[PDB]
């Protein structure tokens, strides 16, 4: 059976179908026709299988899915461990993991306690140790503190000495002279007396010691060359390319970097992915930081829930909180909000707008003493009265 | 040079026209404020020339089924 | 070494607590501000002088 | 057509509640048993009444 | 920072010690024996100086030998008996060492839950509730600390023939089965009190 | 006959309907009265309702207790502002012109946030935001663009007093109150078309009637009289405060029409407004609260909604519903997985309601001359009228010779009733479930031990609550809806959630372990036991040396499993892949090989059904666990519920029999380790320690490098916890090894039965480092965690590793290590607890309303549209196989064997 | 000394005896709190301190 | 509190020799020994006298009428 | 009065047993005042509550005839069975450790030390029972009590020190003729049951019948 016929039986038969389930079963018959010589009639009783498989898995009109997925999702939570964890990596980025994760995600807070950016490489750049190092001083953000191999903070006598390790200034890329330059450049009003290998420092002849320690800490954490807001990199090598992790989130700045390539670039902050690339990348960044923090604790969870959560706070274009701050406290049924506030405004407020209460929900329903619209509350009955 | 519609986070978009937004609406039995709602400020708005009250069609990749076609309208 | 009272046995279980007339000194993380307080006790009176 | 899950509770629960008003029974019954299943004897053998309207 | 600290105030929880000097325990063998006679008591060895009690902050500057057999020059101190470190239930689990620590903290708590001849003034005492196990029994394997509480005096339990193994499946999930005659001849047998009171209150 | 309200739409109500729908006009303060009646034209008339005993109704003639109440309404003398419509009253006069009354804005503006409005109705708080834009705009315009009038600005004080901040001939600007009569002359004017811009709708929200002219009265039953325990009728304070509102209101038009001056009028005016605004809120805003007559701030029809307790928030709560019961629970696998034991005594108290018919009026009448002490017995008997009489013993012998159909009988339990089954906390959907009833001796719930994981119980004096639904709509429900067979399949992840836990895994691997044969009396009783219907031994395998007939397990287990099952996979004892790629080879190149030749090639890692005969592998949690339990899943999904519960209530009880036969223990002697493995732990431990002193060597003399992410101690740290770690995993791999698979232990651990490997290395081996929150023990002296180490010491004994397993033992200081590590994990599981939790609650929350429609789409409870085709899909995650909306590799595999076979 | 309640704010502070048996009694007898917050989750304060 | 009648495993009478091997294991003889000759093998029925506690004795101070 | 009325004590709806005690005395102000103990013989049953010293707590779950329970070559009729599943998740080997010494207790004589940290070494029991005549390991040849044949496998036995806690089940049962909550709603609304919600929160005596119009929206008369 030439495998145009198969896909022609797909099509006539299994049209109904979605496009992945059709897509799979061709290349599954195509290799188990190859290996097993199938005839037509095979083909046809199992295509009408999956059709009438397909056709059983289907939900039915009226299942609560909305309740079954906040339960489904709070139900692993439980077993899931609640950080209090300080897992100590030496090519990692420590970020922030488990229930604490999960709640920053759901309640969309501005600023993730531990931003991290994952930065892949262009094809130049990609399969070589060095000239990834070379994107990372690119993308470095290096400091003076980590270039110095340490610091004499001697106050005593109105000086301030720091020791620079010539191993970090060649990972770096930066030469004593460039950092120098950089810095008088930038401390226009200063007096760099660099001699060696250290820094040599003045405050324009300052008077109290506080002075003097405040100037010393602001060149100290100055930035050199870097993107703002970017901390250690540390290039890893998964798979068979390298690709660049990094804390901070510049991630709009870091898009225009050369040798970065910007079409699998990511970053853990969503806000930014929502400001950046729109809203629906918004969605799917939600989905997959969910999937994936559910997976590193080894639970299980379908997608089909998370896709339901993120649909519903993406709803208005802005992502928002999925609690009382921002999809609760917002409820069309002044019945429902009613019983979660503390004021009466909210009455006046609907009373004036002429608000409709369309009674939809479930604790409104409740209050008043009928059917939820759930399930079997959906269906009406009739009856042909004559009877055997 | 760069395209947001390159990234792999970022799903094709497409701006309707007035028949076929009109017969979606009425295979839903919608109203336009009825669907969910993508701000003129969206840079996916801005790389294409909507304005608001339009229709935005997107086609998303699903893990599940491949190929899923959701609907936006602009607003400010 | 318990109490009787209103035929009921009642017992007093001590109370761990800061020890009093003593300065302890901790540092905060949202205002940098070194801080060291200390509680004077004074025929049962507790005051909070703090620096 | 077929009967969704909802629709088969709401369709017994209803014929139950006939047959213990005082409804007669479509089909023989053992003795000594509830409406209940009785109800459920008779959505087993397929002799239902009871339909269903969808929008 | 060069400060000496003096303490002489209440609420200090401190514990005893052997005074060590120059590798040798201030306690000897005549100590002991005089002990054991009854011709010294617990006060006369901390007024002699041979044991010293030591707070919170006074231990910082000590090193303490969790061992007579391994004191050296170096300690300052003795470890009276490492076992008194557990409260008074803990000390009622036998071989502690052997088990995870919450298993222990179970235990304590559960320890604290039974059944047993509390006190013999039960008979005539009023209580709002309270239980008589019907015989109790002394552990077989006990610790020496139990018997100088005073635990076994008022015991509270009963020692059973155990067997580990499966059983028709009605001891899965921490259920035990356990035997009819054993139960009939008084095994974990009790009683249950309850007290009413009426008083003939004037208006 | 029967409607269900479909909507509830708000909006503010019309003096004309509040005329013509109230029925008295009260005019009199009048109380209860000295005899208890209600006084003409007072509060408490009798067209108000009646709630005092022995009196009609005078306007619907309906005694106390069933007349509902009637309204009554209060004709003020002067308009009065109403206190929850002052800000919204404000906020239309500065948008409105003093003149005109038209909205102060252009028409291309006008048509402009129409358009936007009409996009964001649904929206509220963009709704609101637009509202005030659109008031802000107004506001900070000066003249009017229809009129070009000034209009002077209007300056609110509260709660309810505003001012016009007018400018005289000489510039000097003077606040000019606006008395309630300008505010409803100014808003009478503003025309319909504009407000929908000012947030307003023109059919049910007009801006005159929120200055009231007609105060509605509550009916009597309403605002009660709660009486006192000393007999005097303790009013409410709703039933005070509209009496000093007739009096005010009385006083006021008295001196009214008396032409007094303008002083004392606008007294009267404002103590009216006063009163009202108390009785509407005693507690809003820049308002002093009224006292009781006891001095204490009276509760009014604000106070009675914004409470939690009240109508609102109150309503919801949880109390003692009728028909349950709770009580501990103890298992029993005797049962079916869809059944429940029941104490008599319970069963001798939930009585549920069953109406007599013609095919069950015998049985009702042996229950009802059963009375209500014989266990098959009843409590109650209705009469067709309504009448309930207790059966008793003195007429026992009667209501049975008198009772034919269109009674009722509230008959005790009996075994096939349905009956719900709770767990607190209840987590997900599975917590509550049907089961039949079985009534036992004793007092406990009996329950399968299959149904424990989804209940998530043990039986160490956990308790359970039942409730007995007593309508049949609700019985018919939990029947069909509820049952246990149902909920087989997770809806969470779309396995199996319902299984084998302890015994069935080791009994089962014990039945199919290799080399396990059995006699002819164990064979037939083990299935007479499991319940299976058969009448005929297979053929013998094997022959005993004596010359009794054996049978292996295999066959035992395939006399369970259906006719035409066919599957293979790899379970957790594969150890020597070599041999399941063998197997793998030959069914992938021939699909149906003969059973002859997968009989050499047997291995107990790989398992292979083939037609329902088990030829290779053994049982283990692959087979019908907790999870992943392919077998089940495949029955389940492939051959009904009805089958899946027969196979699963057979194989337990197979597995059961067999494990206590056969004998499983476990002894002290279980983690007992050759010389050999002790020296090899032992030399491991010593050069991990080594390592480590160097390592502290080394940061001593200053070699060592700090890696960005770290400080020198942080890396110090870091190096050596992943040193201590590794040398634990490789103690435990060495203990591992020299650890038998006949040793019981290493089956419960290797089958997935119960434990893990890491518990036998800890028993056996080694304990590991202790940790709290992540990092190595610091919390103690300075410099020092116990007092037994030199200050200073960065040692790993001395900062938590812990060298002794617990055969052997710890040493105090390890102890304590192991004490603060023990405490650092409840104190986990302790607030774990509180904060998922709260997430859980946020999303119900946030969730609970979503719902598939009839024609696929998921729309929200606003009416926006969430998602079309749920899932993308339309697939329940439910009936999905693990993900997959279908699992076309199995679908062709078991079609091309039907077919080829 | 009834019901706890001190003056002062502080409460709980005088607790009913427990006779349930030996051990109970002695313990109880010998029991060291704390005054802190039960809800609050202090990490600090709740574990074992060297 | 007093001596049980019975053991409670295999139900053989042991309660009257409860006195007897007080009375000969505070003489000085191996307990072992003693409880050999009293004709207790299995270890069920030796538990119950070597576990055993005379409270009848403390419980009969108090009484109630 | 505030006739007479009844204000008589009476012992709890869910309890029996027997008077014990009956004193009379005088309050503190001259008032009369009576106490009543009350005693019930409560022998263990299904659902009562026990747990050994090492934290292994459980409800007995069932009550087996002797001539059923399993016996010992040498004589012996376990008292309790336990489930070896139990033991591994646990890591509890004081408790074996336990039953070895309470074994050696019992037919060397005397009681076993188990002091902490200076008692006797686990060691030193074994080599003890095996000079006594048992395996060093603890385990024995058992018999099956219904069929009579041998275990296959050798059963660990021992003495283990239990102790009976107050959780009895006889004080926990109790059931309402005429514990809800949200979480049990929200489940319940899950499940799709939507009447079985009307059924067992609403009930009845607290829902009413009105009249409504239909063309304005007013409550009728
Ligand atoms: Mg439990
Ligand atoms: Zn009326
Ligand atoms: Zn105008
Ligand atoms: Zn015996
Ligand atoms: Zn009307």
């Amino acid at each position: 059976v030439s495998l145009s016929t198969i896909k022609s039986l797909i099509e006539k038969k299994g049209a109904n179908l979605p496009e992945n389930v059709k897509s799979e079963l061709y290349e599954k018959l195509k290799k188990y026709n190859e290996k097993y010589k199938l005839t037509k009639a095979e083909i046809e009783a199992i295509i009408d299988d999956v059709v009438k498989e397909y056709e059983r898995a289907l939900v039915e009109p009226g299942e609560p899915v909305g309740t079954v997925a906040a339960q489904s999702i709070g139900e692993p939570s439980t077993q899931m461990t609640l950080n209090t964890f300080h897992y100590a990596g030496v090519a990692e980025i420590n970020v922030t993991l488990g229930l604490p994760r999960i709640i920053e995600i759901v309640d969309a807070r501005k600023n993730p306690s531990t931003p991290m950016m994952t930065v892949y490489l262009d094809e130049e750049h990609r399969y070589d140790r060095a000239k990834a190092e070379e994107v990372a001083r690119r993308i470095e953000g290096t400091t003076l503190e980590n270039l110095a191999r340490s610091t004499t903070l001697d106050l005593i006598n109105f000086e301030f000495i720091v020791e620079i390790d010539p191993e970090r200034l060649e990972r770096s890329g930066l030469t004593m002279e460039k950092v120098v330059k950089k810095l008088e450049s930038s401390f226009k009003s200063a007096e760099f007396e660099v001699d060696g290998y250290t820094l040599i420092v003045r405050p324009k002849k300052a008077d109290k010691i506080s002075d003097l320690r405040r100037f010393a800490e602001k060149i100290k954490k100055h930035r050199l060359k870097g993107l703002s807001g970017v901390g250690k990199t540390i290039v890893r090598k998964e798979g068979d390319e390298y690709v660049i992790y990094t804390e901070g989130s510049n991630f709009k700045q870091v898009l225009k970097v050369p040798g970065v390539d910007p079409t699998r670039t990511r970053t853990n902050n969503i806000h930014e992915i929502a400001e950046v690339l729109g809203i629906e990348a918004a969605r799917n960044a939600i989905i997959d930081e969910i999937v994936s923090t559910m997976q590193e604790q080894g639970l299980e969870v379908d997608i089909r829930h998370i896709m339901l959560v993120a649909d519903m706070m993406t709803l208005d274009g802005i992502v928002r909180p999925i609690g009382r701050h921002g999809v609760v406290g917002e409820k069309s049924s002044v019945l429902a909000r009613a019983a979660f506030e503390i004021t009466v405004q909210h009455l006046f407020e609907a009373a004036e707008k002429g608000e409709v209460d369309n009674l939809n929900g479930v604790i409104e329903n409740v209050l008043i003493g009928q059917p939820v619209p759930v399930g079997t509350g959906m269906v009406k009955l009739t009856m042909k009265l004559p009877l055997r | 040079e760069f395209s947001i519609f390159d990234h792999v986070l970022v799903p094709e978009h497409r701006v309707l026209s007035e028949e076929e937004k009109k017969a979606l609406l009425e295979k839903y039995k919608i109203t336009l404020a009825q669907l969910p709602q993508i701000k003129a400020s969206d840079p996916a708005v801005k790389a294409l020339g909507a304005k608001p009250g339009d229709v935005i069609e997107i086609k998303r990749k699903s893990p599940t089924a491949g190929v899923y076609y959701y609907y936006r309208v602009v607003v400010e | 070494g318990y109490f009787i009272i209103n035929g009921s046995e009642r017992v007093i279980v001590s109370i761990e607590d800061i020890a009093p007339n003593r300065t302890l000194v901790e540092k905060d993380e949202r205002q940098e501000k070194y801080i060291a307080k200390v509680f004077s006790y004074r025929h049962g009176y507790r005051a909070l002088v703090a620096v | 057509f077929k009967y969704t899950r909802f629709e088969k509770a709401r369709i017994i629960g209803a014929r139950a509640l006939q047959i213990s008003m005082g409804a007669p029974v479509l089909i023989d019954v053992p003795p000594g048993i509830t409406p209940l299943e009785a109800a459920i004897l008779e959505f087993e053998k397929g002799v239902i009444p009871i339909t269903v309207i969808r929008p | 920072v060069k400060e000496v600290y003096v303490n002489s105030d209440d609420g200090r929880v401190r514990r005893p010690l052997i005074i060590v000097e120059n590798g040798v325990p201030k306690l000897t063998k005549e100590h002991v024996q005089a002990v054991k006679e009854g011709r010294l008591k617990w006060s006369d060895l901390i007024k002699m100086g041979i044991i010293e009690y030591l707070d919170a902050e006074e231990e910082e500057n000590a090193y303490v030998a969790m061992w007579p057999w391994e004191v050296t020059e170096e300690h300052t101190h003795l470890e009276l008996m490492p076992a008194a470190i557990l409260g008074l239930p803990a000390s009622l689990v036998p071989y502690p060492e052997h088990n995870a620590a919450p298993r222990n903290t179970y235990g304590a708590g559960m320890a604290k839950q039974s059944l047993g001849l509390g006190w013999a003034n039960f008979r005539i005492r009023v209580d709002t509730r309270g239980h008589l196990l019907h015989y109790p029994q002394i552990p077989l394997v006990n610790s020496r600390i139990m018997k100088a509480v005073g635990y076994e005096d008022r015991p509270a339990g009963q020692n059973f023939v155990v067997a580990v193994l499966a059983y028709q499946g009605y001891n899965m999930e921490d259920a035990i089965i356990i035997n009819k005659a054993s139960i009939e001849r008084g095994l974990a047998r009790s009683t249950f009190f309850r007290t009413y009171e009426a008083e003939e209150k004037k208006y | 006959m029967k409607k269900v309200i479909g909507s509830i739409e708000f909006g503010i109500l019309s003096p004309q309907e509040i005329r013509k729908m109230s029925a008295v006009e009260v005019t009199v303060p009048d109380t209860y009265d000295d005899d208890g009646y209600p006084i003409e034209g007072g509060v408490m008339d009798k067209r108000m309702g009646v709630i005092d005993p022995g009196l009609r109704c005078e306007t619907c003639g309906g005694r106390a207790g069933e007349c509902p109440g009637h309204f009554g309404h209060i004709e003020l003398a002067r308009p009065v502002i109403h206190v929850g419509f002052a800000k919204t009253i404000y906020r239309i006069l500065e948008s409105t012109c003093r003149e005109c009354g038209r909205i102060k804005l252009t028409d291309e503006e006008i048509e402009e946030y129409m358009k936007k409005i009409e996009l964001a109705r649904n929206r509220r708080s963009e709704f609101n935001e637009i509202i005030k834009e659109i008031h802000k705009k107004a506001k900070e315009r000066m003249v009017c663009p229809h009129c070009g009038a000034p209009q002077y600005p209007i300056k609110f004080e509260k709660p309810t007093i505003y001012w016009e901040i007018r400018k005289d001939e000489q510039g000097n600007e003077y606040r000019h109150r606006l008395m309630p009569t300008e505010v409803r002359d100014w808003l009478e004017k503003i025309p319909d078309k504009d407000l929908p811009l000012l947030g307003l709708d023109p059919e049910k929200s007009r801006p005159e009637w929120m200055v009231l002219t007609v105060l509605p009265v509550p009916p009597v039953t309403a605002r009660p009289s709660i009486t006192l325990e000393t007999g005097i009728r303790a009013e409410d304070d709703l039933t005070h405060k509209l009496v000093d509102i007739i009096r005010i209101n009385n006083r006021l038009k008295q001196n009214i029409e008396a032409g007094a001056p303008q002083l004392i009028i606008e007294d009267l005016w404002d103590l009216l407004q006063y009163h009202v605004t108390t009785y509407i809120n005693n507690e809003a805003p820049g308002v002093p609260p009224a006292k009781h007559k006891s001095g204490r701030p009276l509760k009014t029809l604000a106070q009675r909604l914004k409470g939690k307790e009240g109508r609102f928030r109150g309503n919801l709560s949880g109390k003692r519903v009728n028909f349950s019961a709770r009580t501990v629970i103890s298992p029993d696998p005797m049962i079916s997985i869809n059944e429940v034991g029941v104490p008599v005594e319970v069963a001798m108290e939930l009585t549920v309601p069953e109406k007599v018919t013609e095919f069950n009026i015998e049985r009702l009448r042996k229950m009802v001359l059963n009375g209500p002490d014989k266990y098959p017995g009843a409590n109650y008997v209705i009469d067709p009228e309504g009448r309930r009489r207790r059966i008793m013993d003195s007429n026992k012998e009667t209501l049975a010779n008198q009772l034919d159909i269109g009674w009722t009988v509230e008959r005790h339990l009996m075994d096939g009733d349905i009956v719900l089954f709770n767990r607190q906390p209840s987590l997900h959907r599975m917590s509550i479930m049907a089961h039949r009833v079985r009534v036992m001796p004793y007092r406990t719930f009996r329950l399968n031990l299959a149904v424990c994981p989804p209940y998530n119980a043990d039986f160490d004096g956990d308790e359970m609550n039942l409730h007995v639904p007593q309508t049949e709509e609700a019985q018919a429900e939990a029947r069909i809806l509820m049952e246990v067979q149902n909920h087989i399949i997770s809806p969470r992840y779309g396995g199996p959630i319902i299984g084998g836990i302890q015994d069935h895994i080791s009994g089962g691997y014990l039945l199919t372990r290799e080399g396990a044969y059995f006699t002819r009396d164990e064979v037939e009783q083990m299935l007479m036991f499991a319940g299976v219907d058969i009448t005929e031994l297979p053929e013998p395998d094997k022959y005993d040396e004596n010359g009794n007939p054996l049978w292996s397990g295999k066959t035992i287990f395939s006399l369970l499993l259906p006719e035409d099952l066919t599957v293979w996979y790899r379970n957790k004892l594969c150890d020597e892949p070599e041999r399941c790629e063998a197997l793998e080879k030959l069914i992938e190149e021939k699909l149906m090989p003969d059973p002859e030749e997968v009989r050499k090639l047997a291995y107990d890692g790989f398992v292979y059904i083939q037609n329902g005969k088990l030829l290779s592998g053994a049982i283990d949690k692959k087979a019908y666990g907790r999870e992943d339990g392919i077998i089940l899943d495949l029955i389940v999904r492939e051959y009904g519920v009805e089958r899946a519960r027969q196979f699963l209530d057979q194989v337990t009880k197979l597995t059961i029999w067999v494990i206590t036969h056969k004998g499983f223990t476990t002894g002290i002697d279980d983690e007992d380790l050759p010389e050999e493995a002790r020296d090899r732990i032992r030399e491991i431990i010593r050069e991990a320690e080594e390592r480590v002193n160097k390592l502290i060597e080394a940061y001593k003399r200053g070699e060592l490098e700090p890696l960005p992410g770290k400080s020198l101690e942080d890396t110090l740290e870091s190096l050596i916890m992943a040193v201590l770690a590794e040398a634990r995993d490789n103690a435990g791999a060495v203990a591992e090894k020299y650890l038998g698979m006949d040793n019981h232990t290493v089956i419960m651990a290797k089958t997935g039965a119960r434990g893990k490997i890491l518990n036998i290395t800890q028993m056996a081996a080694l304990l590991g480092q202790q940790s709290i929150r992540g990092k190595r023990l610091y919390r103690g002296f300075r410099g020092r965690v116990l007092s037994h180490f030199k200050p200073g010491d960065l040692g790993a004994r001395a900062k938590g590793f812990v060298v002794n397993s617990y055969k052997s033992g710890l040493t105090p200081q390890e102890y304590f290590f192991h004490a603060m590590g023990g405490r650092e994990g409840l104190v986990d599981t302790a607030v774990r607890t509180a904060q998922s939790g709260y997430m859980q609650r946020r999303l119900i929350n946030a969730l609970q309303d979503l719902k598939v429609e009839y024609d696929g789409t998921v729309r929200s409870p606003e009416g926006i549209i969430v998602q079309f085709k749920y899932g993308e899909d339309g697939v329940d995650p439910m009936k999905s196989w693990r993900g997959k909306t279908v699992d076309v590799d199995r679908i062709i595999v078991r079609t091309l064997l039907k077919m080829r076979g | 000394l009834a019901t706890g309640a001190w003056p002062g704010g502080r409460t709980g502070v005088s607790q009913l005896l427990d006779r349930t048996n030996y051990m109970s009694t002695l313990s109880h007898l010998r029991r060291v709190t704390s005054p802190l917050d039960r809800e609050q989750p202090h990490f600090e304060a709740r574990d074992l301190h060297g | 509190m007093i001596v049980p009648v019975r053991c409670f495993t295999c139900g053989k009478v042991i309660g009257d020799k409860y006195y007897e091997f007080k009375r000969r294991v505070e003489a000085g003889e191996d307990p072992e020994k003693v409880l050999d000759d009293l004709g207790l093998e299995r270890y069920c029925c030796r538990r119950m006298l070597l576990s055993h506690v005379e409270l009848i004795d403390d419980i009969m101070h108090y009484r109630v009428y | 009065p505030r006739e007479r009325r009844e204000t008589s004590v009476a012992v709890r709806p869910s309890e029996k047993g027997v008077v014990d005690k009956v004193i009379i005395t005088e309050t503190g102000d001259g008032t009369k005042l009576v106490k009543v103990t009350v005693r019930d013989l409560r022998i263990p049953e299904l659902g009562d509550k026990f747990a050994s010293r090492h934290g292994q707590k459980g409800v007995i779950g069932l009550i087996v005839p002797q001539e059923d329970m399993p016996w010992t070559e040498s004589g012996i009729v376990p008292d309790l069975i336990v489930n070896p599943h139990g033991i591994p998740s646990r890591m509890t080997v004081g408790q074996l450790i336990e039953a070895i010494g309470g074994k050696v207790a019992s037919l060397k004589g005397r009681r076993v030390d188990g002091t902490a940290f200076i008692g006797e070494p686990e060691e030193k029991l074994r080599k003890e029972l095996e000079e006594l005549g048992f395996k060093h390991t603890g385990r024995e040849i058992m018999y099956d009590g219904i069929t009579g044949k041998r275990l296959e496998a050798d059963i660990f036995i021992g003495v283990i020190y239990y102790q009976r806690l107050h959780h009895m089940v006889a004080d926990k049962i109790h059931a309402r003729s005429r514990r809800f909550g949200e979480m049990e709603r929200d489940v319940l609304v899950g499940h799709g049951a939507a009447m079985l919600l009307i059924e067992r929160l609403l009930e009845e005596s607290d829902k009413t019948e009105v009249w409504v119009c239909e063309n304005c929206g007013h409550i009728a008369l």
